[PDB]
RNA sequence: AAACUGAAGAGUUUGAUCAUGGCUCAGAUUGAACGCUGGCGGCAGGCUUAACACAUGCAAGUCGAGCGGUAACAGGAGAAGCUUGCUUCUUGCUGACGAGCGGCGGACGGGUGAGUAAUACUUAGGAAUCUACCUAGUAGUGGGGGAUAGCUCGGGGAAACUCGAAUUAAUACCGCAUACGACCUACGGGAGAAAGGGGGCUCUCGCUAUUAGAUGAGCCUAAGUCGGAUUAGCUAGAUGGUGGGGUAAAGGCCUACCAUGGCGACGAUCUGUAGCUGGUCUGAGAGGAUGAUCAGCCACACCGGGACUGAGACACGGCCCGGACUCCUACGGGAGGCAGCAGUGGGGAAUAUUGGACAAUGGGGGCAACCCUGAUCCAGCCAUGCCGCGUGUGUGAAGAAGGCCUUUUGGUUGUAAAGCACUUUAAGCAGUGAAGAAGACUCCGUGGUUAAUACCCACGGACGAUGACAUUAGCUGCAGAAUAAGCACCGGCUAACUCUGUGCCAGCAGCCGCGGUAAUACAGAGGGUGCAAGCGUUAAUCGGAAUUACUGGGCGUAAAGGGAGCGUAGGUGGCUCGAUAAGUCAGAUGUGAAAUCCCCGGGCUUAACCUGG
RNA sequence: GUUCACCACGGUGUGGUUGAUGACUGGGGUGAAGUCGUAACAAGGUAGCCGUAGGGGAACCUGCGGCUGGAUC
């Protein structure tokens, strides 16, 4: 199926993940179909760590997209605020 | 769609005419343009047109083995 | 194989495979049997072998046997053939 | 194929094994290669001193 | 890596002071040299050529920052990146150096000193906007606009920058530097100007070295 | 605002000159090797050769909430020999669970580049298709049958395994019954499903037929896409058509018949070489070279061939047949495939550990609990690269001694040393110590659901179960200059010069050349120059080379006008008024993946690196 | 099960392309106190060179035609 999840990037010890609309048999920092926003795990309190485009989040919800249980929690955590 | 030009150079098959579609091309290196034709075979059910016409066809699924293209119109006849 | 997992595999592979090859011949003789009248030009042959063949055609069709549009191409040529006979 | 073995003296016979880079020597026709020193069995130059690492010879102490 | 070996003789090789002693006593009675340079010979006959002046030049710069040629190289390459004057921007880095700027606002008698106060984490950094400094150890660290240097509050009393502070009260402080001796600190308010760099170091011989 | 910035020449033909013209050099780069030397860290990279052969371990399982069950295991209830606190035998009763039937997965992820010059790739489009899991719907899920694996009974086999009789369950299999859609229709009518499980009549996980999405796959078209003509003609299912078959689907995909077509100097055919791309290196650019690591596409899985199951494979760790090779054998017969991760042998100039954990991101299974995951996240080795830091810092002269040179007394090594005054980065020792974690489970509340205050779903709180790395990063103390410098070069190009030895020898050398008894060119020493934990050499690409010249060269005599003409294809082409809008120009729209490059910022102490636009 | 069709391995025959080697043989180059001459450069002592033919130990010579990239005139 098609997934929402993260890509990691960044380097050694400093991640930092992309969130990406894929499918679900391919790589996880393979071929994807849509990056929708980005997530820093280590990041300073004046600085963006989380960003998702809601729109096209919603967008591939209703599409049949199933987001995994920490993006899910990402966007728990980035719309209560 | 997609629709080509061109003369008819063979009309020796059955609902089948052979299409000379020119092009120009421009030389990557030289800047100049080089004529360019490419022969395409066209479906012409009716088997209406001859050779030397000018005709035009559009880009259809595969008729035969080597088919794509069928005639959409005649616009000029030969002489 | 080199695992369990394969090798449970394999023989059930075996198993499915002999199951579904008796239907697959059943579908090829039902098949036949229109065939051979429609080669004979005999119309009522024809249409009586056509309606044994056709809930063979369609219900090996839902079992897997044979595609849906393998059974619906049978179907509609084979009417065609027999429609053409008079 | 022709090699040069540079340097003043040298340890090579029949059946040594050696290894080879290129280069040819300007005054010798047909030879486009030298031995290296100090690489397999070709021997360092013994009392070098100054382009040591030319010639595979190791640091005095 | 770094230079360790005796300095006159850079001075001597340069044919001009590089400021690789403290201003404790002239240059010229420092060495009773300079007027040839280091080694047997010195004063020789077969003149020099366009490339010898510029490989010259450009040791003599690297020469007074401490700086080998692998750094830079990179600071040439980013110089000549930048908007602007190439030549200008390599001396702006230069300068823009911690360990050039903490001499230069008087806390070590010479840059290799300033350097070895650097190093060993004596020195604290406040970014411009950050609120809080941090002990750096990284000499070529580049400072923007408005950062603010310190000593660390253990080395405070240091019988080396007591005397560096008035040494640099002789040599003269720059305007892009704003120094509170009291507090032993500074601010580096701009970065300095080739109106204010000595007109003597000719960057036009270090651009045409780099060029092929 | 910005992405808009970039271009050097020298030596060598001559007695000398100018030109021509080759050769050589200074630069950058590398998955590099080698020689000498070697302190540390961050981040990358690491079999380019034998798609050679592979010992050993691991790389794909999971579900008992589909099923019969009970091999082990742990309990629980009773039999209690009770041996009085020893202790055993019956029971699937429970947690669970080996083998077995069943489902899902194993078609992904991972590897390699052999084949492939085009069923490939890139760009742009198309129509004649299928698509498990996921999203939203629609119609259902009714009622029967015959079996069978395990389990038995008896054999055969050295093993691998196997043969027969009996025989039980199912969401296994097969009829029958209905059918909103769906399929065939001559459009009158015909035929086609399924399966149950779970929680307290409901809900839920399923199953069936199907619609629309999404995803993925298959198919088609046009253009672009290496060298050779000392390869010019090539094709007979060939090229097109009809009827038939075949496919999920167009199609000579196949077949019978009919016609004689199709391709080719715009390079067919035949040959050599090769995975293609984003990109990478070089270059002022245009170009030239290249296709490691990262990402897309393709092909392959010891060699050849065939298919089965399945939504998807003609299947890397599946099947069958054949082959070569290795192994086992009781000689009758059997087993296997590291181009998964480690690792071995071998080849090679040359390329690493038979490490840890699923904590994180993902993937498979499951209602969950949880299990699996050599993907991945980490750790190990290696100066292989890039970047960073250190090996101390000041002061110190009748300018000590020693070395070297010298006009024999001066110069030089040189503030260099010593002596004094300090400092402790990195390494070491001792402490402290984030972040990577997403808050599982449980409890409460709210809303939906319902006959229900159940169950389930979602939302909101409380709670702290969860870290391989790891003795973490960082931070703070202690000690003491203590633990840390080599390499190449020094005639010119090309920065840096003298002695001694040698005597066209020994040797050097990229080129020009040097070496003959006073060698700044050999070898050693002083001194210096350039780089610096590296420095040289070799290999290789571009550059300089305007030396294949498009940008950007030439042909009277330096190389170079065909012996001359006629002419085919092709290239190019007068004046004026119109049409057209193909080229051309402009605009819009869609696309040109991301990464990379460049510009502006941001985060690691800086940088490398990562990252937003 | 049998039989036919298709087909992989394998086999047979006849050619093509191409690598390595081959007695011997051809020219090409490199090497020094060699042998034989002296063909070219000056009008190089018969101007040279080009095509072609014949001849000659060898540079070459001779004929025919051509050229000036020929002195002297």
């Amino acid at each position: 199926m098609v997934v929402i999840r993260l890509a990691r990037g960044g380097a050694k010890k400093r991640p930092f993940y992309q969130v990406v609309v894929a499918d679900q048999r391919r790589a996880r920092d393979g071929r994807y179909i849509e990056n929708i926003g980005f997530f820093n795990p280590l990041a300073k309190e004046s600085e963006e760590a989380v960003r998702l485009n809601m729109e096209a989040y919603h967008a591939w919800i209703a599409k049949g997209a199933q987001p995994s249980d920490r993006v899910a929690s990402l966007v728990r955590a980035y719309n209560k605020a | 769609a997609s629709v080509l030009t061109g003369r008819v150079v063979s009309d020796k098959m059955d609902k089948s005419i052979t299409v000379l579609i020119e092009r120009l091309v421009r030389h990557p290196l030289y800047g100049k343009q080089l004529r360019r034709s490419t022969k395409i075979k066209a479906h012409d059910e009716n088997n209406v047109c001859q050779q030397g016409d000018l005709v035009r066809i559009k880009e259809t699924r595969p008729i035969s083995k080597t088919k794509a293209w069928t005639l959409v119109d005649v616009v000029e006849k030969v002489e | 194989a080199n695992t369990a997992q394969a090798r449970k595999r394999a023989r059930q592979n075996t198993k499915r495979r002999q199951n579904s090859a008796s239907q697959r011949s059943m579908v090829r003789t039902y098949l036949k049997r229109v065939d051979a009248a429609i080669a004979a030009k005999d119309y009522d042959a024809a249409t009586e072998a056509y309606k044994k063949a056709i809930p063979v055609l369609d219900r090996m069709a839902d079992k897997g046997i044979i595609h849906k549009n393998k059974a619906a191409r049978r179907k509609s040529r084979l009417n065609k053939t027999i429609k053409g006979l008079q | 194929v022709s090699s040069y073995i540079g340097g003043e003296g040298h340890n090579l016979q029949e059946h040594s094994v050696v290894l080879i880079r290129g280069g040819r020597v300007k005054d010798l026709p047909g030879v486009r290669y030298h031995t290296v020193r100090g690489a397999l069995d070709c021997a360092g130059v013994k009392d070098r001193k100054q382009g040591r690492s030319k010639y595979g010879a190791k640091k005095p102490k | 890596a770094r230079y360790i070996g005796p300095k006159l003789k850079l001075s001597r090789r340069e044919g001009t002071d590089l400021g690789l002693k403290s201003g404790v006593k002239p240059y010229d009675v420092k060495t009773k040299k300079a007027a040839r340079p280091p080694g047997q010979h010195g004063v020789s006959r077969n003149k020099t050529s366009e490339y010898a002046l510029q490989l010259r030049e450009k040791q003599k710069v690297k020469r007074i920052y401490g700086v080998l040629e692998r750094q830079f190289a990179n600071y040439y390459k980013e110089a000549a990146r930048k908007r602007g004057a190439t030549g200008e921007n390599l001396l702006a880095m230069l300068e823009s150096r911690l360990d050039n700027v903490v001499y230069r606002m008087g806390f070590g008698s010479t840059r290799a000193e300033a350097r070895q106060l650097v190093s060993h984490r004596t020195v604290m950094v406040k970014k411009a906007g950050r609120d809080e400094f941090v002990r750096v150890n990284i000499p070529s660290i580049q400072l923007q606009d408005g950062d603010v240097i310190a000593i660390q509050e253990k080395s405070r009393e240091q019988l080396r920058i007591k005397n560096a502070i008035e040494l640099a009260t002789q040599r003269g402080i720059p305007e892009w530097l704003d120094v509170d001796h009291s507090k032993l600190q500074g601010t580096f308010k701009k970065a300095p100007d080739r109106i204010d760099l000595p007109a003597e170091i000719n960057e036009s011989l270090i651009v045409e070295l780099y060029s092929k």
